[PDB]
């Protein structure tokens, strides 16, 4: 039509306008004031422990924010709490859906929530009054499967669906709060911001938005991949973040200059990313791969320094403790380690 | 200090053994993916065993269960890598479809190729048997116009059909079966097998061709350990 | 971003000759295999033919084989499908689609109704 | 026809919202994250071994 | 003067060859049980083979028992203990193979690799307790007429004829259950390589199998006469002896991917 004829003109026309922006807005590349800095030199870690007990090939993983209960779910139908010092394991809940895809932890302690192939988010009370860890709530509504759940707090849970859109529930209630929709791909992972004001998402469609959480609209849309994105992370100030996709190459985008900053890629990888995170203070890049490995990613000059190769399978999760101990990774071969 | 330790080790205690009455369980049971062409036929075959429907069945004191999904949208290259561990995808296809046969071919071609389900078997039902026949005979619906290789085609020595039906009938379904076992015969890694039939909504034999499939799949699994 | 922008389209007596055109930007064209489809008036999305990286292996449907050819120039990304003697059931929409992941030789969803990596089509028109 | 207009109108008007945007230079920024990489790489045990006796790992 | 180039050669051949197979494996089920297998194997030759070979410079062929005065008492128990394992060892291999290819969907849940490692201790204590019944004087054990071995004692008693037929009842166990899995892979290449490849290597190990543990069972059930005059029970220990070498061979270093690539090279 002549209608969407100079719809989509405008929309091209803008398009071009925030491209000339960025391009204005761009005077001197991260690899170039960074090159001054000396290197992180090389980074070697060393299998620490092994959590076993697990049939299936594991999905997610979620530390405690007090850095020593750890949670992990796996496709034979079973959510563990482990502890991570000791290798106890604390609690074993089944589940009612045999596809687990995620799993998080309530910031408090006191709940986990955990949802997959069956499009709903179900939250187990672990503190329950003198009985067993049981069901306490079921949110459903999504159309698709869902790839991630994380708690704002013991009340409020931010999720994303496999029908394009991620949604804000009230766990007291029951029902949607809030609906972002603006993807045209499945949203695969979601990152809070260290002030949980917003939060980022990554979908099929190589492009990653930032939402915010209270007015429910999309801030900024960063598109510098160039194939599906898997992973995604904040930087721990919260300025900035880290997206890992399937045409084997990191990238760190700033939420200051609206545009990628750095580039974390090798011509001898050509295997996507399943799972990016940060150390403490940032430095670190740690990414897991289909080929089995995890690389450690200096995200400042941008060059690798450091391998994790432990794990007989895909690497499926990759997570680190809140305090900046420990590294725990889960595999497709049914066993979490733990580095440091 | 040590009571909140022991107490700990119990906890640990009880939740290995019932982890372990939890393993027996996991393994005596063989999960199949049942993912037909979508208005195929494969709803007959549920028939005659939310996010995702379950259908538990049960052969020779053999448990298996099928799984089928349902309110999912119609990409399926991030949900269909949790099923790399199902030991068998029954994979529908309604032949009196012909352009649904070369959507299905496609669909056979990305699954026999991907990188994850490069070791899972398929089970090929080629259902939707009447109406081909219905068609062939008629001589009103073609499947020279949408396969150029249908005259040519030569019907193979092997593999005698039942007398009761014409020999166009033999022709055509056998003709469907080699396209789908080119792509099967594609060469390269994988480590897989296609186990191809020919089924309809009257066989109440599906049930039974499944477990020999799986039986047959799980001696060339067993077969592997004894290699390097 | 990834941009797919199609040409070459327009109207043609049955019998006819033309040549869409593909141009790609945003990804390293080489990596991936090519597909054309097209969407026919009240029916779906329908898979025409497919290049791969290199351009060795092609494939088309069958009711496209001998008429219609595909080739690709990666020293200047571009994604050609020279259709031949054209009939009046060849009239549709065509899109020039990669498939999501480099390096593979599987697409999955490329006759999805919901695909980011399509273009938004031509119209080829054949009638007298 | 009229379904893609509403998504049409949908896209330019984010674009319109999300094109008014005040973005500082690469400078600034890059600098503020190697500030914070700076300021906190003393207490980033990953960053530099930690000694054996603390270490819950041991 | 008796040459020892005899023992000489095999007890090398069977020590490299031990030795070769263990190599490749000390980096499933059957992983476990070959190792075991092996072990056994090693370890008898290590603890019996030295004794046989001691007896040939301490002496020409005057001083058949040098060392000690009950020292050949030693050698029958090692030989009849070792003899025993080996077998049941390749008894619960072949039985192990027999399952998985036979009946798969029961082998699917109970049989597990954690107790695999449990063979060894039961086959140990079963070999202990039948080797044993002897050496309380329920039997006898005299030394042979070359001097340099100990066994059973033909005659005024029943236990060679019990050893020698619980022998025959394993042999002729694996030698069933290597033919039930040969029949299972035929089936299985009709219903459809690799099947006509460990057809290969199944049946080369069957020929092997039944041409090396026969001879002793039959030579066991003959007078004690005709058998040390004509030297034929040092062959029918020999041939044993020569199954428990060629067992790791076919079992670690000969595996059907090796076979198969020979066979497509050639
Ligand atoms: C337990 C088992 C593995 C079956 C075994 C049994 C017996 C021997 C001793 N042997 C045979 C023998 C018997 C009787 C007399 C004799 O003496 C020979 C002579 O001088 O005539 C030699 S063995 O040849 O040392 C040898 C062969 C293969 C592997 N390991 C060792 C070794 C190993």
């Amino acid at each position: 039509q002549s209608e969407l004829d100079q719809l989509r003109q405008e929309a091209e026309q803008l398009k071009n306008q925030i491209r000339d922006a960025r391009k204005a807005c761009a005077d001197a590349t991260l690899s170039q004031i960074t090159n001054n800095i000396d290197p992180v030199g090389r980074i070697q870690m060393r299998t620490r422990r092994t959590l076993r007990g697990h049939l299936a090939k594991i999905y997610a993983m979620h530390w405690g924010t007090d850095s020593r209960l750890l949670v992990s779910a796996s496709q034979d139908g079973k959510l563990i709490i482990w502890d991570s010092y000791t290798t106890n394991k604390v609690h074993a809940i089944p589940l009612r859906s045999s596809w687990v895809m995620t799993c998080a932890y309530a910031p408090s302690g006191n709940y986990v929530a955990c949802g997959g192939l069956d499009n709903i988010c179900s939250i187990y009370n672990l503190k329950t009054r003198e009985g067993n860890v049981r069901v306490s709530r079921e949110l459903a509504g999504h159309t698709g499967y869902l790839s991630c759940c994380r708690f704002l707090d013991d009340n409020q849970i931010v999720t994303s669906s496999g029908d394009t859109t991620c949604a804000l529930w009230d766990i007291e209630t029951g029902q949607q709060t809030t609906t972002f929709t603006g993807h045209t791909g499945d949203v695969m992972s979601l990152s809070l911001a260290p002030d949980t004001r917003l939060f980022v998402s990554g979908a099929c469609d190589a492009s990653a938005k930032l939402w915010d959480v209270r007015e429910g609209m999309c801030r900024q849309t960063f598109t510098g991949h160039e194939s599906d994105i898997n992973a995604i992370c904040f930087f721990p100030n919260g300025n900035a973040f880290a997206t890992g996709s399937d045409d084997a190459t990191c990238r760190l985008f700033d939420l200051r200059a609206d545009q990628e900053l750095m580039t974390y890629s090798h011509d001898n990888i050509i295997c996507g990313i399943t799972s990016v995170s940060f150390s403490k203070s940032g430095r670190l890049l740690l990414a897991g791969y289909d080929d089995f490995n995890c690389n450690v990613w200096d995200a400042l000059k941008a060059d690798r320094a450091g391998v994790l190769a432990g794990h007989d399978n895909r690497v499926s999760c990759l997570g680190v403790t809140d305090d900046g101990m420990a590294v725990a990774t889960g595999s497709w071969d049914s066993f979490l380690k733990i580095w440091n | 200090q040590r009571n909140e330790e022991k107490a700990q080790r119990e906890a640990n205690k009880k939740i290995e053994k019932q982890l372990q009455k939890d393993k027996q369980v996991y393994r005596a049971t063989h999960r199949l993916l049942l993912l037909g062409a979508g208005e195929s036929g494969k709803n007959t075959i549920v028939k005659q065993m939310s996010g995702i429907f379950e259908t538990k069945f049960q052969v020779d004191k053999v448990n298996f269960h099928m799984f089928d999904v349902g309110a999912q949208r119609d990409e399926r290259r991030k949900w269909i890598q949790c099923f790399n561990d199902v030991t068998a995808i029954i994979f529908v296809v309604a032949s009196s479809s012909y352009n649904r046969l070369q959507a299905a071919l496609k669909l056979f071609d990305s699954i026999w190729n991907n990188k994850w389900l490069r070791d899972t078997s398929v089970i090929l039902f080629l259902n939707k048997q009447d109406l081909l026949a219905e068609k062939v005979l008629a001589g009103k619906s073609k499947i020279e116009d949408y396969f150029p290789e249908f005259a040519r085609y030569t019907t193979p020595e092997d593999a005698t059909p039942e007398p009761g039906e014409d020999p166009r009938v033999t022709r055509a379904k056998y003709f469907i079966r080699d396209e789908f076992l080119r792509i099967s015969t594609a060469s390269g890694d994988g480590r897989h097998y296609c186990y191809p039939h020919f089924t309809c909504a009257v066989d109440t034999e599906n049930i039974r061709r499944v477990f020999n499939d799986c039986r047959d799949i799980i001696q060339r699994m067993h077969l592997r350990q004894y290699e390097l | 971003q990834v941009q797919l922008q199609e040409s070459g389209g327009g109207l043609v007596q049955p019998g006819g000759s033309l040549r869409l055109s593909c141009a790609a930007s945003g990804f390293t064209f080489s990596n991936y295999k090519m597909n054309w489809v097209r969407q026919a008036p009240g029916k779906g999305l329908e898979w025409v033919s497919d290049i791969s990286q290199s351009g060795a292996s092609i494939s088309y449907t069958g009711s496209v084989k001998g008429r219609f050819t595909i080739s690709r120039d990666n020293a200047k990304n571009t994604l050609y499908l020279q259709m031949n003697s054209l009939k009046p059931e060849d009239t549709a929409v065509y899109y020039c689609a990669r498939c999501p992941a480099p390096f593979t030789r599987d697409c999955f969803d490329v006759t999805s109704t919901t695909y980011a990596y399509r273009g938004q089509g031509t119209q080829v028109t054949v009638s007298s | 026809n009229t379904a893609s207009i509403a998504q049409a109108r949908k896209l330019v008007e984010q674009l319109k919202m999300e094109a008014n945007i005040d973005r500082i230079k690469v400078s600034k920024a890059a600098a503020d994250l190697m500030a914070y990489c700076e300021a906190h790489a003393k207490e980033d045990p990953l960053l530099t071994p930690v000694p054996a006796s603390e270490n819950p790992f041991r | 003067g008796e040459s020892p180039a005899i023992s000489s050669v095999m007890f090398s051949a069977g020590v490299l060859g031990n030795l070769i197979a263990l190599a490749l494996l000390a980096r499933s089920l059957f992983h476990v049980l070959v190792t075991e297998l092996v072990f056994t194997d090693l370890l008898g030759t290590c603890l019996i083979s030295p004794v046989v070979l001691a007896s040939y410079a301490r002496n020409q062929t005057l001083v058949a028992l040098a060392p000690e005065s009950r020292a050949c008492t030693y050698f029958a128990f090692a030989m009849t203990f070792f003899s025993l394992a080996t077998m049941l060892m390749l008894f619960a291999m072949a039985l192990e193979r027999y399952l998985s290819i036979g009946h798969p969907y029961f082998y699917q849940r109970r049989v597990s690799r954690s107790g695999g490692l449990a063979v060894l201790p039961v086959i140990y204590a079963v070999s202990l307790l039948f080797c044993s019944l002897p050496l309380l004087d329920y039997g006898q054990y005299v030394q042979y007429c070359p001097g340099t071995w100990c066994f059973i004692r033909h005659g005024r008693t029943a236990y060679l004829q019990l050893y020698a037929t619980l022998l025959l009842l394993l042999i002729v166990s694996v030698l069933a259950c290597n033919f039930s899995v040969i029949l299972n892979l035929i089936r299985m290449h009709r219903r459809s390589a690799e099947e006509t490849d460990h057809l290969i290597l199944l049946a080369i190990m069957t020929i092997t199998f039944a041409v090396c543990s026969l001879p002793f069972t039959i030579f066991a059930y003959m007078n004690e006469t005709s058998s040390r005059k004509e030297k034929w029970d040092l062959q029918a220990l020999r041939f044993l002896s020569i199954n428990s070498i060629i067992d790791p061979w076919v079992f670690a270093i000969l595996r059907p991917p090796v076979l198969r690539l020979m066979r497509s090279v050639l």
